[PDB]
């Protein structure tokens, strides 16, 4: 049972949640600004 | 400026390619 | 030289608004940085 209790997970599933929301939220904006930067081009 | 410009072209010849 | 004078100008003009765009979008691209932290 201590061997179950060594796997990797601590934080309360609150937390897990937060941070799948905010690392979610990351990647959507990441995205975003790099496909705004495929299609704009400063030049003509 | 032509260099600039093919500079930035070729960056962004880059950049969809990592999307 | 007039004229060898406004083709200068023509550009200059032409890489200042060059210029003044490519700074905009790093600026962009530095404040998103920042602000994704």
């Amino acid at each position: 049972k201590l061997i179950s209790t060594m796997p990797g997970i601590h934080l309360s599933p609150e937390q897990q949640q937060q941070q799948l929301q905010s690392l979610r939220e990351q990647v959507r904006t990441k995205n975003e600004l790099l496909q705004k930067y495929k299609s704009l081009c400063m030049f003509e | 400026l032509e260099r600039v410009i093919e500079m930035i072209q070729n960056c962004l010849a880059s950049l969809p390619d990592d999307l | 030289n007039h004229e060898a004078a406004t083709c200068l100008e023509d550009v200059v003009y032409r890489g200042d608004m060059l210029l003044e765009k490519i700074q905009s979008a790093l600026a962009d691209i530095a404040q998103s940085q920042l602000k994704t932290r």
